């Protein structure tokens, strides 16, 4: 999707924000902490995601004015409520009255609960994390070194094909190997693994620029052709 | 609200808290998730993993040059015989800056970060400045961090848009001769391992 | 500039809110009114700004979020203050000090002054208008029926050259005339007028797509350059 | 506001309110404007200003064979031959709507809109949603029009990129037989001279 996410090679976003770091504080507010623990603690146990490929598309479909002022850990509590109305997990209205309530009553009591089978799963899944490389029959179309055309695709689906690359000419720079697919994977078509590709481009090709710049992307097969 | 223009609205910060917690009290009523749970996330992400897990392989790769000639042939395979792997570590690459090629990590389309290697991204590595302008103009970007470039080093800008992560090796700099791999990863920056500083001498 | 005003397309904006024109209010607030005023009463003078050129980047280079979210006339008000400070009509701090005042006391009151010459002066600019078309000693570089490539150009200044069309095939279907060139005009660069053309783009070449659709774009000169 | 996130916090409306009185007030008192002066804007683009004018040159191009021909063949003439010129409006194309061909207007960069000859756009036209699809997915935009156009319909959109100006003329719908023109005036509406709807049968 051609989103406000997709913010590569956008101009007017101003002066990055240095900060030391140790001066860089992880988290300001509780809820923040605890969209975290909301995240990994879903995904861990397949709840409304099973692998990052549906966690980023319920982002991207965030109201861009949403996505500008959340903050960043308002991104993780849209796609995981997102994810889960969406999947069935949780009712929609019930959410909404619950969201209610807190917000009228912020000091609302949170319901404790200890589950350390629970515990013992996520922490699993912290330190096992999970690999999207998969082994498929295909042999590779592209070769390291070859010139390929990456294509003018414009899914309105999720997809990992990054605006600026489009329609321009790179260079094969390895064959990862085959890797879930972002593009079916995100809304739950199959893993369909293709290869995965490192694909550099040139400045002057991205952007007409003349300066000793080049960009390395990583892309799907689907998103290139051969010259 | 005109109803014209619900969408020059953004939902306030308080939404999202709110959201948070009912969430939070959904689930855990629902027997998804549990107090524990939660919090065993919220320790692991705040207090056990950080930069200076990438630090040590720094050290040791300045230290050893048959580490370093390791890692560099096949770091996916070093890292997790060193522990480095986890969500979001499980595929780990690893870039050598050299006097003429210097490297920049981002994510352009969101946030990603090797978690288990670096611990969480910065504040600044999230959001749209560094992501819309590092692929386009890296030399004004990392001018921003102190880094001036001249024109004859080349910038290779690392965009992570499949789950493949990458992590800078920085430069020993000037000043360390007889440190120890204990002393010079102390020097190991964060901002070194994304490409947007090199190291100080001492 | 690549900005946050060429949206152009992108995705995730949503639906777009019809309503039936006799109930599609111009104004709701006395400031969206003003701005009206402020604008046309300082181009009709010359004041900040001369033509619409660098009226426009003084709104591209709003703060992207406060683009979204200001509302139109906000965008407006945004540039009449960008450009009258820029231009050295006003001065910064004075401007931001009365803000101040208004902002604490809304109600202070405005300055009453008539001047029927001003009035006359304005009403002839309302009327006359102001046309971009010139007249140059060279020849256009392209003919009707010409198929063109639309550059890959990334000015970070001012362009009228939508990114959507960037790096493209398109046809030539009128040759306009030559116009005042907004990519050096909006930074008071001098008009340096170049041909205007219109330019066929098929929906296939901008999007990948299959339906009957395209779009027409006017392009200056030197935007596009012979296949 | 932590400084870091800045940009997270928009202007309020309030604010941008308060900036117009402080430049009217600063530019009033310094001799810029006129309370006269603002106030003949507003006049001119509140209630002088509509698409009445644009109705009227739709309804005699129905009406006057003649007419139609010489606005197709050089519309920026004709027009300012009626008057309909001014701000906005130095340059006025017309395209005609046929049975297989549709045409429709926007401005994807900013609103830009024939004000002399239709007056001020619709909120909507001015706003991201219709801006960003409109280029890319005509069908359904004008689907939530109410015009749902079959696959043999070919659409043309008109992006204002310069300071050429496009009115739509609509074709003459059923059931108007024996009209006069300015009957046919009264059934001419804006969204129809921009391309997102058709004109109803009476
Ligand atoms: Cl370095
Ligand atoms: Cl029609
Ligand atoms: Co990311
Ligand atoms: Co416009």
């Amino acid at each position: 999707m051609n989103g406000i996410h997709d913010v590569g090679g956008m101009d007017g976003f101003g002066k990055v924000m240095y900060v030391k770091e140790e001066e860089d504080i992880y988290f300001t507010h509780d809820w923040e902490r605890l969209a975290f623990g909301l995240v990994a603690g879903c995904k861990a146990q397949g709840l409304g995601m099973k692998a990052f490929d549906e966690f980023r598309i319920g982002i991207e479909l965030m109201r861009p004015v949403d996505y500008l002022t959340s903050s960043y850990y308002g991104h993780w509590i849209a796609t995981v409520a997102y994810n889960l109305v969406d999947t069935g997990v949780l009712d929609e209205k019930e959410l909404d009255e619950r969201t209610e309530v807190f917000l009228k009553k912020p000091d609302t009591k949170i319901p404790r609960r200890e589950d350390p089978a629970l515990v013992k799963l996520v922490e699993k899944a912290l330190y096992d994390g999970l690999s999207p490389l998969r082994e498929i029959s295909a042999s590779p179309r592209f070769k390291v070194g070859e010139r390929i055309k990456a294509k003018n695709i414009h899914p309105t689906g999720h997809t990992r094909f990054p605006r600026y690359a489009r329609d321009k000419y790179g260079v094969i720079d390895e064959v990862y190997g085959a890797h879930v697919f972002p593009d079916d994977a995100a809304h739950r078509k199959g893993e369909n693994p293709q290869y995965l590709y490192r694909v550099r481009f040139e400045a002057e090709e991205l952007w007409g620029y003349k300066q000793k710049d080049s960009v390395y992307i990583d892309l799907w097969e689907s998103y290139m052709e051969p010259v | 609200i005109d109803p014209r223009f619900p969408h020059h609205h953004p939902r306030p910060q308080s939404f999202w808290e709110a959201r948070a917690k009912a969430l939070e009290s959904l689930l855990i009523e629902k027997g998804h998730l549990s107090s524990d749970a939660i919090e065993r996330v919220i320790k692991h992400y705040e207090h056990e993993l950080g930069p200076m897990n990438g630090a040590k392989v720094v050290a040791k790769a300045w230290t050893d040059p048959a580490f370093k000639q390791r890692l560099l042939e096949d770091s996916e395979t070093v890292l997790r015989e060193l522990g480095y792997y986890g969500l979001q570590g499980e595929h780990i690459r690893v870039v050598e800056n050299t006097d003429t090629v210097h490297n920049v990590v981002v994510c352009t389309l969101c946030s990603c970060y090797p978690w288990p290697l670096l611990g969480l991204p910065p504040s600044w590595y999230k959001e749209p400045a560094y992501r819309a302008r590092v692929v386009k103009e890296p030399r004004q970007v990392l001018k921003e961090f102190g880094l001036d470039l001249p024109d004859s080093v080349e910038i290779r800008v690392w965009d992570r848009s499949s789950e493949i992560r990458f992590m800078v090796l920085p430069q020993r700099p000037e000043g360390t001769e007889g440190m120890t791999e204990e002393e010079l990863a102390k020097l190991v920056t964060r901002d070194s391992m994304i490409g947007v500083a090199k190291i100080e001498p001492p």
